[PDB]
């Protein structure tokens, strides 16, 4: 069983050709991976057992029935093909093999008796984790007569003491000394089935994963994973003191491979690294789609294509996806300087607010959505809960610290009591939060970007007040957003015809890796430094926005708004990947500050 | 004695005749034991109605006993399988056996089973709770001497047990004197095991009385068959449980049956003839069942033609990654005393799943998910509301004007996105509740008035009055004709009660569920030719509206309701396509609901 499977594997690495396309014959394969796996370091191979159904069946009936006897075969099979580069390099650790699955096997509620201890696919969504926790491999053991130290080494799963010292025997002498001996570690994890994929009117399950040595901290609280591993029960005991075990057992899975492809999305701040990953092809396509004259209005609109026309919220909602320039303030004390973006949309109902909510929400990853009157003030930043076990008051996370790199929506936000509201003051504009409760004095920090949609108040929007008087915003509140989109529409004939129009034919029946790339990229390798040139723009498309916004009574300019326009300029010249802040991108950024309000 | 009963269960088991299996007189046994012994199937449901066929002895000692009896007949198939086609003998037993109820007994409540009918055949009501998941349950525990190359088996009872650390075998022990044996989770054997409890439907309590539990341990094959909140019934013996006099007792289920339908679960069995594809193939069968739709209540003929658009529901698109919702929502403000609590009590009754609540005693966060501590281990968990145990069929909420206003707003979210977005301190999730709500409501003070216009005798945010398809807005008009008609129906149904004969029977509850369950399958398509005249109609609206000064708030959710209204139609007459004689149905309906104001 042990012989007859290295020689059929090692087979599968060396000759294996597919029908498919890595990296954007090159036969060698799983040896192409493993040159990789020599030039750089990662001792890892994930092959996909798959592959290894076409080239056979008799293996992959026994990889995934009984796994845990042959992945140390596939780690052998695979140490000795390394061959070819014994001598060049040689790292130390060891090689390693990975089978995974491209789609998943099973859900987390047809998982039977019939399946314990087999490699098995499920997929979820997790939610939390833990700290690490130790676990013994090596014993080593002492004497208190001989002071002799033997080192047993734990096999089927049990550690056993000698009883015999070696030199002096006296029957029963060998202490174990705990810190003398060898350590793995181990980390536990839950998951959580998806949404989709859950029978009629039922609430989710959770799953226990038990992670291990090098696995033990490549996940997050929020992230979807395929997870693939081990499926296995183990016994539990009434007392913690008798040995009377119960006769229903207890399940978790010890993990052997994750796999976060989250397509639906862009690229999490985790890939700034993998940048670096690009194809070199790929790169001439994008300085190449930056030099269109109009790369701006052809990204933009390539926002939510569903939506109408509303050409100017789909602007705005895409400078937020790129936001000005991090700079380094610790030197001036100033403290730290926010670089995002706050999107306030304001206006009559039937105006497709919510719709544009749901749609971001559903491209960026790390976000949430929220809503008026189902989340209280402590909810959305930090709560002090009793812990149960230890009964101790400890810190937790709101809504506005767990999306921390992304977008916060929060619909209905007229809707919201004056005291959960006053509590957006500190964490959208300064980008803290500063907590002193029983026994916690700390101070989080976040780098999250507010996109809120309001109602008027009466919920119409009526031409005879003022425009300060139909949002019923104070102002220091609307002046921490610095884009407040008035959707005024009515019932134009012509609008109203071809929006039906356009609705309509979603009953009959640019690219994404485009712009998932552009953005990833965008962010990298740029930095925009403002000029003289454009510095001189700058100062009175502030002192001109004073007299008007003075005297019309519709919303004030405070110097705030100054910087701004900035996180507005900086963020356009991102766009076109310009480098560097020059005029136009100070008048397009001041244009579409001023019409909207219009 | 038992050992002649053996041969009288075997006579039984290869003699048994019957005749409605559609052709001759086969063996309803003689087929099932090849099938058992060719490990195509697990359970083996022995009817006890058969056996009181031709022995009504044997079931008079089996219910009075039934625990060595279901062991007789798990030995009797043991000996019959090889005879048709490891050391312990129930290791390699590999299916089981059940009782099915014999007919003779009535079913019992919960309160009614007492002491004097522990360990027989009993049979018991009531509502499923608290139901597990799948764990596996250990039956035959295998332990190996490693030392000794052997191999050792022993079978488990009770829920705990104590292992093993002999290696009993004489020859490993009096070799050596000494060798320790292991436990392993593969020469085992597991089954599938979960447990659930059971309440008294509150129903049959007495005025006041707390309603009692019972605990039933399902496993082997009658797992995963009943869902929460659930009506059952279920056949098993009433054991004590083991480990000073007094007992505490479980019901070990051996049958279960889901009795949804008050009668028995005939879902499955939703077959339409041709001799009822003769009434659905008729030129009017949409206005058939829209008479036969509560037929006790005189009048109202144009509202029971969109309860029922309501059942059938519209079809839900996709397109370019943009959900649209597909189910249709409805209200029916209208003055007192014009039968609408009536009108929904139906509608909950005709719907396979289906959920009743008040607005003035159920709590938004009752209504929509909960979450919730355990006393006993002091972690949270989420518990489904109302519109989650709803989640495929209809939602019945009544006094909806009457519910409090931060109570009311946890709908919105589950009437266009149809999902619950949870984010409180334990959990952080989206459950499904893709539910179609139907409310009630008192316009302004109790009663209509014509000196205030609509929007203020109605008293609903337009953000929330859009979100229904249909507001119907019925009214007490005492016209002296109209309530001697009126008069001349209800005192007809007090002599007869029943109604008078009408010009069409209403159909059977029981036929209408299934008419209408293969009329929800069909999946119509729209025809291009029609986005010119939809289109216009939607204009019209928007300019009716937009120049009355009477109307209510109309948006671009508006046209969807067309959309979606005739999609319903269409799937009515068992076409295909939609045409452009449901399209001016739906335009009717839409205008024949706030006619009743002119
Ligand atoms: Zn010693
Ligand atoms: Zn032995």
């Amino acid at each position: 069983n042990v012989a007859a499977c290295k020689e059929n594997f090692q087979r599968f690495l060396q000759r294996f050709i597919d029908p498919l396309a890595k990296e954007e014959i090159t036969e060698p394969l799983y040896m192409q991976r493993l040159g990789e796996i020599n030039v750089i370091g990662e001792p890892f191979l994930n092959v996909n057992c798959e592959h290894i159904k076409s080239f056979d069946k008799n293996l992959y009936r026994q990889l995934i029935s009984y796994p845990q006897e042959v992945i140390p075969t596939f780690d052998m099979a695979v140490n000795e093909i390394f061959f070819d580069r014994y001598p060049d390099s040689i790292l130390e650790h060891q090689i390693q093999v990975r089978p995974f699955n491209a789609l998943k096997t099973k859900n987390m509620r047809n998982l039977n008796p019939e399946d314990i201890d087999q490699l098995i696919t499920i997929s979820g969504m997790v939610i939390r984790t833990s700290q690490l926790i130790p676990e013994m491999q090596e014993a080593f053991f002492q004497c208190q007569v001989c002071a002799h130290t033997t080192r047993v080494e734990m096999d089927r799963g049990r550690i056993a003491e000698p009883s015999v010292c070696g030199r002096c025997h006296t029957t029963h002498s060998m202490a174990l000394i705990h810190n003398r001996s060898l350590f793995s570690d181990k980390q536990m994890i839950k998951l959580q089935e998806s949404p989709e994929d859950m029978p009629a009117g039922q609430t989710p399950h959770t799953v226990i994963l038990f992670a291990h040595n090098d696995l033990v901290d490549k996940v997050q609280p929020g992230d979807r994973v395929n997870v693939t591993g081990i499926y296995r029960a183990v016994p539990i005991r009434v007392n913690p003191r008798v040995s009377n075990v119960k006769s229903v057992y207890k399940t978790h899975i010890d993990v052997i491979h994750y796999r976060k492809t989250d397509a639906k999305r862009l690229h999490g701040l985790d890939e700034e690294a993998e940048q670096k990953l690009f194809s070199e092809k790929r790169v001439e396509l994008l300085k190449e789609l930056s030099r269109k004259p109009d790369i701006y209005e052809r990204l933009a609109s390539a926002l939510a294509p569903s939506i109408y026309e509303h050409e100017d919220i789909k602007k705005g909602i895409l400078l937020q996806l790129f936001g000005g320039t991090r700079k380094d303030f610790s030197h001036t004390g100033r403290g730290k300087f926010r670089a995002e973006i706050n999107i306030l949309l304001c206006g009559d109902p039937g105006t497709s607010k919510s719709q544009l909510l749901q749609y971001v929400y559903n491209l960026v990853p790390r976000g949430q959505y929220t809503s008026g009157k189902g989340s209280s003030a402590v909810g959305l930043t930090a709560y002090v809960m009793k812990d149960p076990e230890t009964r101790q008051l400890v810190l937790q996370t709101g809504a506005l610290v767990l999306s921390d790199n992304g977008i916060c929506c929060i619909d209905e936000f007229d809707k919201m009591n004056e005291s959960t509201r006053s509590v957006l003051h500190e964490v959208m504009e300064q980008q803290t939060l500063s907590i002193a409760k029983a026994g916690i004095i700390c101070q989080l920090n976040a780098r999250t970007s507010v996109l809120a949609a309001a109602n008027p108040i009466e919920s119409q929007w009526n031409p005879k007040k003022t425009t300060i008087e139909n949002i019923q915003l104070p102002h220091t509140l609307l002046s921490r957003f610095d884009l407040i989109f008035l959707l005024l529409d009515p019932q134009d004939e012509a609008y109203d015809r071809r929006l039906a129009h356009h609705l309509v034919a979603l009953y009959y029946q640019l690219d994404m890796a485009v712009l998932k790339d552009y953005i990833a990229y965008a962010h990298s390798t740029i930095m925009p430094r403002l000029s003289e040139e454009a510095s001189q723009a700058l100062i009175e498309a502030y002192v001109d926005m004073r007299k008007i916004g003075s005297s019309r009574g519709m919303v004030s300019a405070y110097p705030r708004q100054l910087e701004s326009l900035i996180r507005l300029a900086e963020a356009h010249a991102k766009v076109r990947l310009s480098n560097k802040v020059e005029a136009i991108d100070v008048e397009e950024a001041k244009r579409l500050h001023r019409e909207a309000l219009k | 004695d038992y050992a002649l009963e053996k041969e009288k269960v075997k006579k039984f088991l290869q003699e048994f005749y019957q005749d409605d299996e559609l052709g001759k007189k086969q063996f309803k046994y003689g087929n099932q034991l090849v099938r058992l012994a060719h490990r195509e199937q697990v359970a083996l449901y022995v009817d006890l109605d058969d056996v009181a066929e031709d022995d009504p002895e044997l079931v008079d000692s089996i219910c009075e006993n039934a625990r060595r009896y279901a062991k007789l007949f798990a030995d009797a198939v043991q000996e019959l399988l090889p005879q048709y086609k490891q050391y312990p003998a129930e290791l390699m037993r590999r299916f089981e056996l059940y009782f099915q109820g014999p007919s003779s007994n009535k079913p019992r409540v919960i309160r009614e089973v007492r002491a004097d009918s522990v360990g027989k055949l009993v049979t018991v009501r009531g509502i499923v709770t608290r139901v597990s998941e799948v764990k596996p349950k250990m039956v035959v525990a295998t332990y190996t001497c490693d030392q000794c190359g052997a191999e050792t088996y022993q079978p488990i009872q009770s829920p705990t047990f104590m292992p093993l650390i002999m290696c009993p075998s004489q020859e490993c022990q009096t070799n050596r004197s000494g060798g320790r044996l292991y436990l392993q989770t593969r020469g085992s054997r597991f089954i599938k095991f979960q447990e659930m409890k059971m309440q008294e439907h509150s129903d049959q309590v007495p005025v006041g009385n707390i309603p009692r539990s019972i605990t039933v341990l399902v496993e082997g094959e009658n797992t995963r068959i009943a869902q929460p909140g659930d009506h059952v019934s279920v056949t098993g013996i009433f054991l004590p449980i083991l480990r000073g006099l007094l007992s505490e007792t479980y019901l070990e289920a051996h049958r279960i049956v889901k009795m949804n339908k008050s009668e028995d679960d005939e879902s499955g069995a939703g077959e339409l003839t041709r001799e009822e594809l003769r009434q659905i193939a008729e030129e009017d069968f949409y206005e058939k069942l829209a008479a036969s739709i509560a037929p006790e209540i005189y009048g109202h003929e144009d509202v029971k033609k969109a309860l029922l658009l309501l059942l059938v529901g519209g079809v839900d698109q996709s397109p370019r990654g943009m959900k649209i919702r597909g189910n249709i929502n409805i209200c029916l403000m209208g003055d007192p005393g014009v039968a609408k609590s009536q009108l929904l009590s139906y509608i909950d009754r005709l719907a396979p799943r289906s959920q009743y609540t008040t607005g003035r005693g159920s709590s938004g966060v009752g209504l929509t998910a909960a979450v919730l501590r355990d006393s006993v281990s002091g972690e949270l968990t989420l518990e489904g509301g109302a519109l989650v145990l709803a989640d495929q069929g209809v939602c019945c909420i009544d006094e909806f004007d009457k519910m409090a206003e931060a109570d009311r707003t946890a709908i919105h979210e589950v009437m266009e996105q149809q999902t619950i977005s949870i984010a409180k301190a334990g959990i952080l999730t989206t459950l499904n509740a893709r539910c179609s709500i139907l409310a009630a409501a008192n316009p302004a003070y109790g009663r209509y008035n014509p000196r205030r216009s609509l929007e203020q005798n109605i008293q609903l945010p337009a953000a929330l009055l859009s979100r229904f398809d249909l507001l119907w807005l019925i009214q007490d008009r005492p016209d002296r004709d109209n309530d001697l008609r009126l008069a001349q129906h209800i005192t007809y149904v007090h002599q007869h009660s029943r109604q008078p004969p009408s010009q069409f029977e209403p159909l059977d509850m029981k036929l209408m569920r299934r008419y209408i369950a293969m009329c929800r399958e069909k999946q119509p398509m729209v025809p291009e030719s029609l986005a010119d005249y939809i289109t216009a109609a939607y204009v019209e609206m928007r300019r009716e509206a937009w120049a009355s000064k009477d109307a209510t708030y109309t948006s671009a959710r508006t046209l969807l309701a067309i959309l979606r209204l005739s999609t319903a139609l269409a799937r009515l007459r068992m076409v295909d396509v939609v045409e452009k004689e449901d399209v001016n149905e739906a335009i009717r309906l839409m205008e024949m609901s706030k006619d009743s104001l002119l």
